[PDB]
This record gives C-alpha cells, structure tokens and sequence, in this order.
C-alpha cells in the first residue's frame, strides 16, 4: 500500500502496479531508422461522437522533440508541460536546444520527485522520446520508477511482448525513415482490432528538418501498404 | 517503518534495502599498485537496445573519481548528482580536490539521514568508489543502504557477491596486484559468477583508474580491448585441465 | 516633512522624605507658541504607594502610562501581589530600552514609598537609565529648579547651618515656591500646580493656581 | 469503512458525513421562513430546557447585516460560527465594491465556504441548515436556505429541523404573493404552534424577526405588542 | 461503538461522542454554584483537597475588575482560557479605555472553543466555567459548555451532584431579585450544602465566596474572610 | 500503550527507548578506566576480513585536544553525534574564549540524543559513548551516555556485548592499588577485555591520555607485551601459587 | 484495502477516481449537448419538487464569459465550485494574454485542475461532469466535456448524467445520416433524445435551453415562451 | 482511549495523563516537610554499581540562592523543566530586580504541562524555598496541577511515607527534628543500609541559602537514629 516502504524481497510494490497501468494502455510503437525515428499509436474512439481533431496523442516539445505514451492521458498532459518548461529553461540558460538525453534525465527526475513521498502516487505512464540531435537520431523509454532505456525499436502497451517480438524479427538497420513507417504500422496491426483506418492511429517523426505529426492524408496513403 | 525499533535493536527496513541489491548488476573492484578499476555487468542486454552512452554504470564524479552502482536506479541518479555537487563544493571552497574519503562521509551523512527523519525511504543503493589522492594514494571504499562505508582492497556488490568474495580472498596476491593481474582477476570472478555463460564482452563493462605525469586518467575499455582478456582466459583454464 | 516627535511642554518635580514622597507638576499644554489646554496634568497614580510623573512628547506619555497600566494587572495575576516602587522603575527601565532605537520622548520621575515606609524618588532617562535620588526635576524648567534644591535641600555651599530634616510641612511650601518661581521666566510653566502627596494612609491631590500668562 | 471521512466515496458516489450532518438538523427544533409581498417574516420554535435560563438566551435569530438576517437549526456553535462569517464576508464587500452585498451573493460565498469542509479529512461538515432572508427596493423581497452540502437555493416559504414536512404542508396553504408582513406573522406563530408538540418535549418560547417595508430596510426583532397578538391568535386558532 | 476516535467524525444518528464524552469530565470536577440579584452577583465553590495534609485545590479565579470564573473540570484548559479571557479584556482597556461587556467576552470563547469540535489534531477543552461579571447592562451568570455553547443564566451549578443545587435553585429564583448580598449568598451556600453527603458539612477550609456589584470589584474570600457568610446558616438535620 | 510509538504505558514506560539501549547491547565492547594521571579505554575490534584496510573501522574518536570518546551501537548515528561533537568543541572556544570541559560536551551530547526521544518522525541515536578526557586542573574524568538522554560520571565503566559480565570483573579488582602507575591502569583494562575477548591480543585496541601528552593509540608492539607481561604474572600467581 | 485511499491496485486502477464517476448520477437529471454547422445546443430538464421553491433559481446552466456558457451534470454543490474556477481561468487568461479563452483551453485548465486532486490525496475529486459550448474564429462551433479523472475531449453531441448509454445510441444513429445540420434541427434533435430516453412528453416549464450560434456568439439561456415554439413543431411530424 | 492524548474516555479522562502520573513511582522517593524555621529535602539516590560517582546523581538542585528543588521520575523532563525555572528566576531579577516567589516559580514550571512537545512530562517535582512570605513548599504534577503543601512524598514509597508524616508532623516544629523524621521514614522504606552516600539532604533558612549537606553533617545526623 505505502510507497515508502520495502518489501522484504527488497521490491517497490506500488511501482510495479503503476507499470500494470502502463501495460494496459492503448499500444504504442517506435523505430529508429538511420535518418529518423517513428512513432506511432493507436487512437481509438468509443463512438463516432467523439472529435478525433482536438486531442493528440503525439505532441511535440520542440521542433526536434517529440512524445507518445501508453497508459492514462491526464498524468501525460503533465508531464507534456514539464518536459516544454525544461527545454525552454535550458535554451534560457544555453541559448541551444536541449539534447534528447538531458530532457529524458531531466524528466525522469520528475518522474522520481512522485516515488519518494507519501500522499503522491506515481505516473501511470512511460513514455517514448524521439529526437535528432548531432546528426543522430535518438530514442529512449522513461518509466514511472525515474528510469530511462535507449531503444533501437520497442513497443509499450498492451501486446508489448509479441509486439517486440515481431521488430526483433522484422528489424534491422540500414533502412530509412519510410521502410521504418511500413513496419511500424504493421506492428500496431497485429493488435487492431478491427479496420486501421487514417483516423484511428496517429504517426510522427523526426529527422534533420525536425519532428513533425503527420497527416491523416499522409497516414491513408501508407496505410495501402505504400512504402 | 524506519523510525521504529524492533525489540532486539533492530532495523528492518535498513535491512530490506540491503536485500534489494542482490536484484542489481554485479559490480566488483580490484586495488593495484598501478592503479584501481571496476567491473560491471550489463543485464541491459537485449538484441534492440542502443548503447549510446559512454558508460551505463560507471559514473564520474571528478577528475580523479570515478563510481559504480548497485539496486534501485533513480536513488543511483540522485546520489550522482550530489556526489558531484559535493566535489565541485570542495573544489569552490578550497581550490583543491577532494579527497576519495569526504565525499563518501558526505554522501553517508545524507544516506543515514533517511534511515532517521520521519516520511522517507532508504536508499536502495550500494556504491563502490575508485579514486586517488594525495593523501592515502589509490583507494577503493564500499557504501551501503545504512551510511556505512568502508576501506577495500577488492569487494564485490549486488548479484553473487558472497561468491566473488570468496574467490577474491582465495586468489588476492596482496603486494603484487598489477593492473593486467588485477583484470585477469577480473575476468574471472566475472566468469565463474556470472549464470549466462561465455562471459560476452557485451555484457560487461570495466574502467581504470591510472597516472601519467601527474594527471589522473580514467579510461574505459572497447570491445575490441575486453575480447583479448577474454581469449586470454579460456587458454589460461584449458591448461589447468590439460593435466589430468 | 513628516517628523513623528512634538515637544508639548511639561515640568515636572519630586521630593523624598522619611515617611513621605511628592510628585508635582503643572498642567500646561502646549504646541509650538500656542496652548492646547490649561488642564492636562503630567502625574499618574499607579499603586496606592506610588505615583509616576511623564513630561516631553504627550502621544508616548499617554502611550506609556497605558503599557505600565497593563503590565501591573498582569504582574498582580501571575504573583499575587502588588508591585513595589523598585518594581516598576526597573520594569520601566526595559519598556524604555525596548525602544532604543525609536525611543520614548519622555522624560520620567516615579516617586513613591519603599518596603519599610521611607521616601523613594527614580529619575530616568528616555532610555531607560535610572536612578534612586532624593529630589529631581525633569521636563522644560529642570535647569531653573535644580540649584534651589540642592542648596535648600541638599544644604550645599551653606555653612554653619542646621542639617534639618526636611518635613511635608516645609516641602509643600518649598515646592510651591520653585513653581511660583519656574511660571515668571519659563513660557511652558503655566496655569495650575497639581501636587500628590505619598503617606503611609493613601494618596492625596492638591491644586493650586498659577498665572495664565 | 466507507462512512468515516469526507474525502472518501462509496461504490455508489455518496459521501455518507455529508448526510450524518443533516441527520443532525432533522434532530433540532424547528425554524421556518415565507417570503412576502413586501419582506420576509422568520420564526423559531425555541426550547427551554431549564427555568435557570433567562429569556433571552440562545438566540437562533442572528443580524448579519442591517438589512440582512439569519435563522439555524443543528449544532449552535456551528450556526454562531456561520454567523461571524458571513458578517466579515459582507464587511469586507462593503470595503471593497461600497455597497450592501446582495442575498443571492452572500448566499453563494457562504455555500461555498461551507462546501469546503465537505472535501477534507481534517475536517468534518458543518451540522447546520439556516435561512437568509434580505429586502430591497430594487432587489425586493428574497430568502434562501443554505445546507450542509454547500446547496443554496431561493424560495417562498421554507423550514428546517423536526416538523419540516408538517410546516410546509401548512406553508403551502398560504397565499403569501399576496399578503403583507403583519398578516403573516399571525400565520407564522400559528405553523410554529401547529407543530410544536408538549408531549415530546417541554415549554418553549416563540422567536420571530423580520425585515421589510415597514422597517425600512432594517432586520428588526417583533415589537413584543404584536408578538402576543400573534401568540394569542395561535392560541385561538388552534381550537382545530 | 466505533464512531468515537475522532471528533471529525459524525455518527449515523448525527452526533459527535468525543463532545459528548469532553461534557463528562465537568462532572469529574467539585461543584460550583452561581447566582444573581438585580445589584450583585455571587459565585460560592466548595474546594478539593488532594491529601489532607496539603491546601485546597484553588476554584476562583481573578480575571479583570469586574469579572471572575468558577470552574470544573479539567485544570489546563482553565488556566488557558483563564489566559485569555485576561489579555481579551486587557486589550479592550488598551484601545478603548473601558471594561470588556462578558456577553463579548463568552462570544469570543465560544468561537475560541469552536475550532478543536471541528479540526482534527486537538483536543476540545473539557472545563465548564460559571462566569459570574457586571457592566452597563447590570449582573450576568454565564455558563460556558465543553460543546462550544454558552448561555445566560439567572443561576447555576455545574460538577459533581449538581441536580441537588439546581433542584434547589429552581425553587428559590422568586426571591434572587430583591434579596440583599447576605442572603444571596447564603442561599448560594445551601444550594451547595445540598450537594454534599448528610455526614459532611460546609467548612472554612473548604469553602470559596466570589462577589462583583456597582460599588465592589471582583474580591475573593476563601479561608476566614468566609466565616461572616456561614454564621447564619441553620443547622440543617436530615 | 504497546510498541510502535513514542506514547507511554500503564506501567510509565518508553519502550522505543529501551530498544534503542538493545541496539547498544549488540555492539563491540568497549571499556574505560579513570586513574590519576593516565586515562585508558579499550574497544573490540570488528573482525577484519582479509580485504579490508581497517583505517577506516575507527572505534576511537578525539573531539579536541583534551577530550577523546568510545562509542558501541549503530556505527553511522555514531559518526553524525562524533562531528556535531567536535563542531561544539570549537563553538565553545568561539562564544568563550576558554577551552571545553568534558561535562560539558558530555552533557550536550546527551542534550542531542534526549531530543530525538521527544518527537515521532525522528529516530533516537541507537549508541552509547564513554567520553574520556582532561580539564584545567588537570581532574582526570570519564562519563557514559545512553540514547535516552541520560548521562553519570564513573570510576570504570563498559559498554557493548559483554558489559553485563565486565562490570563483574572491575567490580572485583578496581580499587586504587591498580591505578599506582601507568602500566597497571593499562593491564586492568587489558583483562577487562580478555574476559570478552578473543583470546589474542591482535583483536585489542587501546588508547591512553596524559595530562601533558595528546591522545595516543597504542601499537601492537607494546599490546603484546603487555598481554605478556599478564599472561605471566596469571601463570605464576593463579597456578603456580594455588 | 485498493478502494479508500488513492493508491494504485494490482491491475493499474484506480477505484476512489471511478467512484467519483457513481456520483454524477446522484442528483438525477440528464444533460445533452448537439453541435450543428452554425449552432452548439445544451438542454437539461428542470425538476422542482417543491411549489416553495423560485425556478429561477433551480438552474444547471452556466454563463462563464459571454460567449462561453456551461451545463453541469452531478453533485449540485460542486458544480457551483468548478464553475467559478472555471470563470476565475477565463478572467485571468484575458487579463494576461489579452484575448477571451477558448472552449478547447478552458476545458483543459478544469481538467489540469482536476487531475492534481487524483494525484494528491489533500482533497476529494468532485463529482461532477461539464459540457461546455462556444463559437471559434476558425474552428467554428466547438462541444467539450471533462471528467472528475481529468479526462477531455471535443464532440459532435454527447449526454452527461444516468440516461447518457441510451442517449448516445440515439445520437450516434442520428449523426450518420449526416443531414443538413441547421438551428431547428439541432434544437429538434436535442429534445427528441432527451424525450426517447425519459418518456415524458416535455412542457416548456420542464427544461432549459442554452444556445450560442455564429450569428449571434453570446450565450443566451432560453425562455419559456421560446421553447414552446420548438416543442409544438415536434408533435406535427 | 488509553492511546494518545487528544482521546477522552466515555467517562472523561485521559490515560496517558494518568500513565504520565505512573511513571513517578518508577522514581526513587523524596520527602519535603515545610516549618517555620525553614524547609528540608530528603531523597534516596539508588546507586547501581559503586563505580558511578554517586555526585553525578542530581536528584536534589538549586534553582536559586532561595529555592532548592528535589525530583522523581524521568530524568529527560527534569532537566527541562530545571532549566526553565532557573531561566525564569533570572528573567525576573533582570525586569523586577527581586526574587521570584516559589508559588510563581511553580507556577511559570507548571505552564509546559499546558502544551500538547507532544508527551506529558514524566516527572513530579517539590519545590523548597523562602520568600517574603516564609518558608514554602510546594508540589507539581505532571497535570500542570501545582499546590502549597506542608509535608509532601512523592516516588515509589510515597503512600507510606504519606501515611508516616500525618503522624509525626505537627505545626509547631523545629528543623533538626523535622529532619530526623523525614530521615526515619526514609530508614523504613529501603531495603538497604542507610548511610552517607545513598541520600542526599539540603535545607533552605531565612537567613542562609540553599545548602545541600555534606558526608560530615550527614553521618552527624545518621548517628542518633
């Protein structure tokens, strides 16, 4: 029950129950290419009612940062505004914009600020950070517990083992920033249940130009097995 | 909780975060004449992780520190900073480094206070310490979770530590522990602990600490570097079963 | 523009003796060239065996008296007992020195009786720096009263003379005859001589008429 | 359990303090308020426990402001407490905007003040209901009713505690759009008298203030002259 | 049963034990008896000794010049509100140079005892007070309740067997008016004489008389200064 | 009333610290002995592990010139209680001029410790301390503090696992015939910590304090020739004279 | 025990934040909302118990700016909070950035608001629901609700209160035919849901009807004698 | 009900008070008799190993030139509440230039029990003096409850050596005899040989200042027993 406490195996409990909210969100997939990274998501709607151009699951953070996540959407909208603040500080201060590392290090402090007091409980949320940065591409995986991973390709979420699985097979590098969308959309489609239609995910990347959140005219056309 | 007693003067949770560690990496050191290093694992072995730092468990500290660590992570990011808060200090205070003992009653100071104060965990972390002075020479120290550190010659923390222990005591040759003898050590406590076998230069991750014209050198072996100590390993325990 | 200090005018007298004790003063008030009021008197009973007198700057003369007034009743409630008349001038010392840095434009004079009956007269300073004596002038005429009596009282540079104890008889007359006197060359000495006698039976007052020039 | 805290819900969404605070005022004597053509009448069925106390004590119609006044049933220190509330809350709209602070504003700024408590674990919900009533030439005549909850709404006749059901089915009766205060004084010692009952407990007092025209603007206790003549016609009316 | 630990927590039945629980530690205390004519009021207590080798346990206390206080109950809160009800009236000497009304002074305990019935982290003070003072409006009795609640009286008695002295003052209230200070406050005295066994009776020892009027601060009498005011009382046979 | 707090029982008791002075019954053993002009504490060593440098396994602590202390519990509290210590040490200095007495430092470390047994939320220091030193006037003095707060002056004193059996033994032989010179104040608390110890010698550190000499911890040079110099004088009295 | 205190559970819930969705249902109404090519419609029903009650005071709709308006569906007392936060948000939003808040920003700032009191375990989460109406410069029409959990998102119609499962099937049947959304229709269509799921024959006394349109973007609540005009064009066809 | 001090009983009581009041018996016992010639102070030390300097066992103090006081119960509290008087008789020569009452000093000590530190304080203390009103005894509790007493026990054996001095007390007695008697009550209520190291004893006189005796003056008095 209290997050200030051990187990006697020497476990955080409360931790591992803020991952199980992690593992039943809506999945999320990522890939890094040698000239840019993808991001890609399921955005389901429960009814046709609901406008699907008034929230996002990938926001940007700066021009050459991006976001997606799985688990609960209110704990990612905070976490969304701390990681601008913290670009922004950093660009206060330096006048350059803040590396892909650094903003994950800093995040995940954040992160960790909600694991060591009582009457808070972590973020039901990990997240993937995309960036280019150094003529490199970048991508991590912050988690509730204040840790962070750097992936070559990965996926949370619901299915997030098959998932994984399927780019451990069907990954390698020497691709590009297009070869590395066909994959990941077909990693989502082995947990859509029902037809993937342009407005039921949501796609951005990153590369030399910056992120970007692409289009539902630019995810129909990829969405025929198109490149 | 932590601020309560047992009736045998005993405290529990100090305990727990020991036993929390066990969880973690193992991560040995081994103090030379020459020099001292340290020898992590890397359990962060899968086909698609990057590996884009410089070093994912030994973390510097100064110009002439460098730490390894062991159990929870988060806890590990905060000593860091505070270790390196702590020098830069001293070096603002006093205009000199400071010595590879400071840091660690420092660190133990703020450690021991969240075993006592109220609504806050230990922390589960153990720490080893490699440095040089110019007081004591070249030193190796062993923190753990309760603010308890202490001087080493060769230690060992986290996964079958209790195991590289006993070899450590039964192959230790104190007095001539070259810095080559030291990782020939190394990559046997390493090998004869570690459940996958073969020993992967992938899944290790070794630093020295040296001196070259009165500069202080952290250095960090390649891949390339790591495979000739472990060639030289299966050849040196193929002829120890050649005489049968 | 904006000083916080006035000086209203004030005198004010004390005289000791074996069995009694006097504290007078006039009743002038007093703002630049003008008079304010002819019937303000600077003398305040405190106790049935002490009395204090406050001349200078009125707003921290009615301030103070108000601070002494509460501090008795709160010194009767935890103690028991009414204060003595070293009590409060030593109270009064720190109440003064509280301010030393924006002090008490009050210039003070207790008089009352000490624990075996005599006469006892504390003179201070607006700072708090206090002094047993046996007569005392304070406020705008103390330079004009002072030498008359420390020569009719203190018997100084009198020869060959009668070291007599001064009686109440011989006080009264004596203090009367300085303010007849402080009224004709000070302008702040002015309208009425308001004197409270200290006996071992209580408290009395007296008024008596000066000139309203 | 679920029933414990105010800072806890059940299965249901219910917050059971909430209620357990007015299951305290269904427990009190009873108050009633109507609105009129040209102010509001309050009245109060005021028990006396004990001989010892004097006529006068455990005033349950308090002044809030010079044209506003406040009536109460539950917890007295509570209701004693409310009061001082909502005399600094119109204090400080004087201080502030320079004007008398309308009913359905301090109505508003006490309901919420009294919504806080119902949020939080250090503190319990306050065990009182109580009226409002205010006149005005320009706002007229108005009365609402606050509850533990935070809840604020008007009305043109109202009452709280014991007999609130057997009240309104009198309150109703009336046709108070069209009467004048004194009229309605008669009715309201004749409800406070209908419902008040010797047999489950002792002697009592009537309490009854007002505000309106004849005032002018001024929340005033009844002359004692037209309080018995109101008590008297209780007395004959209830030959019923 | 288990709606008792707290005091923010309500019952089922719309009540607070904790209250209830703090009203019973009055009647842990010795009985106080207070009481009024239209000139004077008069507090009489009958005082406590621990071992009989030590003074009585004091029941009156000196608040200002024209009010005082009979307690019962526990002697910490007493000695607190004491506190403040004397810097409450010092205060208003000190902006407005005139004697605090107690109506004003029991309002503001009330409101004082009001926060520990509602917020957690403090206890609610179980000590009832008989305040007995005079101002512009005449003689005032005030009974003040560990509930918060207070009320004006024409007499009272709180404490230990203290039916027996509210049985009697009941019966007597028709003469309180015009009654002299002599008799008042002998009737005061056998209101308390009534609350005692048939083997006990009142004493110099035990016995403490507090009276304010027009032309009489508050004074308080305890040992000798009392015997005026028993010289008088028949001797009652049972 | 029962553990877990900080609260009372029906019998007057603070159960949270007595399991503090259980702590300080599971610690090394550690003596003192107050003579004349010499001063001697011992403490048992920690076992040494053949890989460790016990440089930094301190038992022994000076605070300033004229004051030393020894210390059995929790090793950490121990170093936080030595440097708020030594910090005072030199505080007193600063607000007067003149140096500290050991009362003094004796008496604000128990101030330290009675503070933490006041409130929840903090934890009382799990050791003891027998606090040795000098003064102007040269009195020679030895104190001994527990967590609760409370500190007594002694002639001899022992703390730690064991102590229970070397009050015994000092019991039986402190008297001031064992205090006439240096080396008979020193073998006293030599067979004091036999009576616990390992039966060697290298598992024995002790240090001594002279009214014109600073603190001074022994060698193993001069342990061994003391330990000698008693197993002797034991092999000729006890067996050879009985 | 996972249910009293905001902790998490073994399976990642989080029961005191679901529970807080039990207590918009309490008070016992049904709130709808429509969205048109010109209009955004909120619709509610008004049930006095009581003939002491003023119906002018029985009200769940809301004037936040004057071209912001609310319907609120829940707990009566927490309403009137997040309400004045609400206003409080849209006043200090055009005294720092000197323009009038969206719907879109508004509805974010209540749920940022609402979230902290899941994440800190200081004050209760309020048992409330609001749907929020207003007229964008680009966007045009705009209908956002949130959640007591912090939950947002824009919609063509939606429903808030106990029928709100059988609301949004007749809506979404409605919504695919895709006619021509207008003024009338929108108003006909909200009142037809509100009509089906409660079986009640609507008078004008019965509900209240806020409205904001692109002709006239002030937020007006509806009388009486307005509402009846569109009940009467109902029982014809 | 019984923990924690915020709890009252049904009956209107709090036991943690009471359980404070119980640890005073865990204390060894002191005797304070009042006469007109002065106060006298009686205590056992238990001494528990004779390698403790028994002068490290300060269960008898001085406050002042005037007041002396003696103690029972937990040692922490006592040198709080120790502290406080002396600071608070010196914070009254400072202001007033006199000597503080033994009534206020009881009184200005009594006022931390009124604070709830979150524990009562495990301590009951007598306090002996001399003021314009005479010799003066008086008793706290760890209620804040403070009274003037004319012979007082308090510690382990109080109710006996209570139920002794209702005998041998009268008001009419000198102080060499009252010290003779508080010394016989001491005598019975120990299972150890009375002698000059196991008690301590002071007096305070009009005349003379506290004064707390020596081995010489005590084994004077332990002779003709």
């Amino acid at each position: 029950f209290s997050l200030t406490t051990f187990s006697p195996s020497g476990k955080l409990v409360q931790i591992e129950y803020a991952l199980a909210a992690v593992a039943g969100g809506a999945p999320s997939v990522g890939i890094k290419a040698a000239n840019g990274v993808v991001l890609a998501t399921e955005k389901k709607q429960k009814s046709i009612l609901y406008d699907e151009r008034s929230v996002h699951k990938v926001e940007p953070i700066t021009k050459h940062i991006g976001l997606v996540y799985s688990g609960m959407g209110p704990d990612y909208r905070v976490l969304v505004h701390r990681a601008r603040k913290l670009a922004q500080q950093y660009y206060l201060v330096y006048q350059e914009p803040i590396p892909t590392a650094q903003l994950v290090q800093r995040v995940a402090s954040v992160m960790q600020e909600y694991t060591q007091s009582g009457g808070v409980r972590p973020f039901g949320v990990s997240l993937l950070i995309c960036g280019w940065n150094e003529g490199r591409p970048y991508l991590f995986q912050s988690d509730p517990s204040g840790a962070y991973f750097a992936w070559k390709a990965t996926a949370m979420g619901k299915n997030y083992v098959n998932g994984k699985t399927f780019l451990e097979k069907r990954y390698n590098e020497d691709l590009e920033l297009e070869d590395a969308i066909h994959t990941a959309i077909l990693t989502l489609k082995e947990s859509f249940e029902g037809q993937m239609t342009e407005d039921n995910i949501e796609v951005g990347i990153c590369n030399e130009a910056g992120f970007r959140r692409l289009t539902p005219t630019e995810v129909k056309d990829y969405l025929a097995a198109i490149a | 909780r932590t601020t309560i007693f047992s009736p045998e003067g005993r405290l529990y949770q100090v305990e727990y975060a020991m036993e929390a560690i066990g969880h973690a990496g193992t991560c040995l050191g081994i103090l030379a004449n020459d020099g001292v290093l340290l020898a992590a694992e890397r359990r962060n072995i899968h086909k698609l992780l990057d590996e884009v730092f410089f070093s994912e468990k030994i973390y510097k500290l100064n110009e002439d520190m460098a730490c390894s660590v062991a159990g929870i992570t988060s806890d590990a990011n905060v000593l860091t900073n505070e270790l390196r808060l702590i020098a830069q200090r001293y070096l603002l205070q006093y205009q000199e480094p400071i010595p590879c003992e400071q840091l660690v009653t420092a660190l133990c100071d703020i450690k021991q206070a969240y075993t006592q104060f109220g609504g806050k965990r230990p922390f589960g972390v153990s720490l080893l310490y490699i440095g040089w002075d110019k007081h004591y020479g070249f030193q190796l120290y062993q923190s753990d979770p309760s603010g308890n550190y202490g001087g080493w010659k060769a230690t060992c923390i986290g996964n079958n530590s209790a195991a590289a222990v006993s070899m450590l005591k039964q192959d230790y040759k104190e007095g001539e522990m070259t810095l080559k003898s030291a990782l020939a050590l190394a990559i046997k406590v390493l090998n004869k602990t570690m459940d996958v076998s073969k020993l992967s230069a992938e899944k290790v991750e070794i630093a020295t600490l040296t001196r070259e014209n009165g500069k202080t050198v952290i250095r960090v072996l390649k891949q390339k570097e790591v495979e000739q100590l472990i060639k030289k390993h299966e050849e040196e325990e193929a002829k120890a079963e050649r005489e049968k | 523009r904006f000083s916080p200090y006035v000086f209203n005018g004030g005198t004010i007298l004390a005289i000791a003796g074996e069995d009694f004790a006097i504290v007078a003063s006039d009743t002038r008030l007093s703002e630049g060239f003008s008079i304010h009021t002819r019937d303000s008197p600077k003398c305040y009973k405190l106790t049935d065996k002490t009395v204090i007198g406050c001349s200078g700057f009125h707003g921290d003369c009615l301030t103070l008296t108000k601070i002494i007034e509460a501090r008795l009743k709160m010194y009767k409630h935890s103690n028991n007992k009414a204060m003595t008349t070293g009590a409060i001038a030593a109270m009064l010392s720190t109440i003064l020195y509280s301010r030393r840095f924006f002090p008490y434009y009050v210039y003070n004079i207790i008089g009352g009786l000490d624990e075996e009956g005599k006469g006892a007269v504390y003179s201070f300073d607006p700072v708090g720096s206090y002094q047993r004596d046996s007569f005392k002038a304070g406020g705008s005429a103390s330079a004009m009263l002072q030498p008359l009596l420390d020569n009719q009282v203190g018997f100084k540079n009198m020869q060959n003379v009668e070291h007599v104890p001064l009686s109440l008889d011989r006080a009264m007359r004596l203090v009367k005859d300085v303010f007849i006197s402080a009224a004709e060359r000070d302008v702040y000495t002015g309208d009425a001589l308001r004197i409270c006698i200290v006996t071992k039976e209580g408290i009395r007052e007296e008024t008596v008429s000066l000139r309203k020039d | 359990g679920y029933d414990l805290s105010a800072s806890t819900f059940s299965p249901d969404g219910r917050v059971f303090q909430v209620e357990y605070a007015m299951k305290a005022v269904e427990n009190s004597s009873t108050a009633i308020g109507i609105r009129c053509k040209d102010g509001v009448v309050f009245g109060v069925e005021k028990l006396v426990l004990s001989k010892l106390y004097e006529e006068g004590s455990n005033k349950r119609l308090f002044n809030v402001d010079r044209h506003v006044g406040m009536a109460v049933a539950g917890l007295l220190a509570d209701a004693r407490s409310l009061a001082d509330i909502a005399r600094e809350e119109a204090s400080n709209f004087r201080s502030n905007f320079g004007y008398n602070i309308p009913l359905k504003h301090l109505a508003d700024r006490v309901a919420m003040y009294v919504h806080a408590y119902t949020l939080y674990s250090a503190v319990r919900p306050f065990g009182c209901s109580f009226m409002l009533g205010s006149y005005s030439v320009n706002d007229g005549a108005q009365l609402y009713m606050i509850d533990p909850s935070g809840v604020s709404y008007g009305y043109w006749g109202c009452a709280i505690g014991k007999a609130r059901q057997a009240a309104k089915t009198e309150i109703e009766k009336l046709q108070m759009k069209e009467m004048t205060c004194r009229d309605i004084v008669k009715e309201v010692a004749k409800i406070i008298y209908i419902v008040h009952d010797e047999v489950k407990d002792k002697a009592f007092e009537l309490e009854l203030s007002w505000v309106g025209e004849l005032t002018n603007g001024r929340h005033e206790i009844v002359p004692k002259d037209i309080r018995e003549e109101a008590e008297k016609y209780a007395k004959e009316s209830l030959k019923e | 049963n288990q709606y008792d630990n707290d005091v923010t927590v309500w019952s089922p039945q719309g009540r607070i034990h904790q209250i209830e629980y703090a009203m019973e530690a009055v009647k842990q205390g010795s009985a106080t008896v207070g009481l009024k004519s239209k000139t004077h009021a008069v507090l009489v207590a009958l005082k406590r000794a621990q071992s009989e080798l030590a003074a009585h346990q004091k029941k009156i206390l000196h608040v200002d010049n024209h009010i005082g206080i009979s307690i019962a109950g526990l002697t910490a809160d007493a000695r607190l509100l004491c506190n403040f009800m004397r810097q409450e009236c010092l205060d208003s000497r000190f902006v407005f140079d005139r004697p605090l009304p107690v109506s004003r002074l029991v309002s503001l305990i009330g409101s004082k005892t009001q926060i520990p019935t509602q917020r957690y982290g403090r206890r609610p003070y179980g000590v009832g007070l008989l305040i007995a003072g005079y101002d512009d409006m005449g003689p005032h009795i005030f009974q003040t309740c560990p509930s918060a609640n207070y009320f004006d009286c024409r007499a009272m008695s709180i404490g230990a067997r203290s039916q027996s002295a509210r049985t009697y003052l009941e019966r007597h209230m028709s003469e309180f008016m015009e009654c002299n200070l002599n008799e008042l406050v002998k009737h005061g005295l056998r209101a308390l004489r009534e609350t005692l066994p048939a083997e006990q009776d009142l004493t110099t020892k035990n016995v403490s008389i507090g009276i304010v009027g027009k032309d009489l601060e508050f004074t308080i009498y305890d040992d000798d200064d009392v015997s005026p005011f028993l010289e008088g009382l028949e001797e009652r046979p049972q | 009333y029962d553990r877990a707090i900080t609260v009372f029982s029906p019998d007057g008791h603070l159960f949270q610290v007595e399991y503090a002075q259980e702590a300080v019954k599971k610690g090394s053993t550690a003596v003192g002995v107050r003579g004349r002009d010499i001063v001697v504490l011992g403490v048992e060593k920690k076992s040494v592990a053949k890989l460790q440098d016990e440089r930094t396994v301190r038992k022994i602590c000076a605070l300033d010139d004229n004051v030393c202390m020894a210390f059995a519990g929790l090793t950490a509290d121990a170093r936080i209680v030595i440097n708020r210590a030594r910090v005072e040490c030199q505080s007193h200095r600063l607000t007067v001029e003149d140096p500290v007495t050991v009362e003094y430092i004796t008496r604000y470390i128990a101030s330290l410790k009675q503070r933490y047994t006041q409130s929840n939320g903090r934890r009382p220091f799990g050791i003891s301390a027998l606090i040795v030193g000098f003064d102007f006037d040269g009195t020679p003095r030895l104190y001994q503090t527990d967590p609760s707060g409370t500190y007594h002056a002694w002639k001899a004193n022992a703390i730690g696992r064991g102590a229970k059996s070397v009050r015994e033994f000092l019991e039986k032989n402190y008297t001031d015939e064992a205090i006439e010179t240096d080396d008979l104040t020193i073998k006293l608390v030599i067979k004091a910590l036999l009576e616990v110890v390992q039966s060697g010698g290298k598992n024995i550190e002790l240090a001594v304090m002279r009214r014109d000499q600073s603190l001074k911890i022994l060698n193993p040079e001069e342990i061994e020739k003391y330990v000698a110099e008693i197993e002797k004088e034991k092999e000729e009295n006890e067996k050879k004279k009985q | 025990f996972d249910r009293h205190i905001t902790i998490f559970s073994p399976e990642g819930r989080l029961y005191q934040v679901e529970y807080a969705f039990k207590a918009i249902n309490q008070g016992g109404l049904t709130s709808v909302a429509v969205r048109g090519k010109d209009c955004a419609v909120i619709v509610t029903q008004k049930k006095v118990p009581d003939k002491l009650l003023d119906s002018s005071t029985v009200t769940h709709l809301f004037k936040i700016t004057e071209n912001i308006g609310c319907v609120m569906t829940g707990m009566t007392a927490d309403s009137r909070s997040q309400v004045q936060r609400a206003r409080y948000e849209a006043a200090n939003w055009k005294y720092k950035y000197g323009y009038e808040i969206p719907v879109d920003m508004l509805c974010k700032r209540i749920a940022d608001i609402s979230q902290v009191y899941t994440q800190n375990a200081e004050m209760r989460p309020l048992g409330c629901c609001m749907i929020l109406i207003g007229i964008d410069e680009e966007q045009g029409p705009q209908v956002y609700k949130c959640d007591p959990a912090g939950y947002y998102c824009g919609f063509k119609a939606t429903a808030a209160g106990v029928k709100q499962t059988e609301s949004t099937s007749f809506l979404e049947k409605k919504v695919k035919k895709k006619f021509d959304w207008t003024f009338e229709q929108t108003v006909e269509t909200a009142i037809t849901c509100l009509s089906t799921v409660l079986s009640i024959d609507f008078k004008p006394s019965e509900i209240e009807v806020g409205v904001v349109t692109v002709e006239n973007p002030k937020f007006r609540i509806l009388t009486e004698a307005e509402i009846d005009a569109h009940l009467v064009a109902l029982a014809e066809r | 009900y019984d923990r924690g001090v915020n709890t009252f009983s049904p009956e209107g009581r709090l036991f943690q008070v009471e359980y404070a009041i119980e640890a005073i018996k865990l204390g060894s016992t002191a005797i304070g008799i009042q006469t007109s010639e002065g106060v006298c102070l009686a205590v056992e030390k238990r001494i528990t190993s004779p390698l403790m300097e028994p002068s490290s066992i300060e269960k008898i103090v001085e406050i002042d030139a005037h007041i002396g006081c003696a103690m029972s119960g937990l040692i922490a509290d006592a040198k709080t509440l120790i502290d406080k008087a002396r600071v608070e008789t010196q914070n009254h020569w400072f202001t007033y230039n006199e000597t503080m009452t033994v009534e206020s000093v009881t009184q200005a000590v009594s006022n931390l029990a009124l604070q709830f530190m979150s524990r009562p304080f495990g301590v009951a203390l007598l306090f002996g003096g001399v003021d314009e009103k005479g010799p003066q005894l008086f008793h706290m509790d760890p209620s804040g409850t403070f009274v003037q007493c004319d012979a007082r026990a308090i510690g382990s054996a109080s109710e006996g050596a209570q139920s002794s001095l209702q005998e041998v007390y009268h008001k009419s007695m000198t102080l060499k005899e009252a010290i003779k008697s508080s010394l016989i009550i001491l005598k019975q209520v120990m299972e150890e040989k009375l002698n000059a190291t196991n008690i301590e004893l002071a007096t305070v006189q009009p005349g003379q200042n506290f004064h707390m005796f020596t081995k010489e003056e005590l084994e004077e008095v332990i002779k003709d027993i």
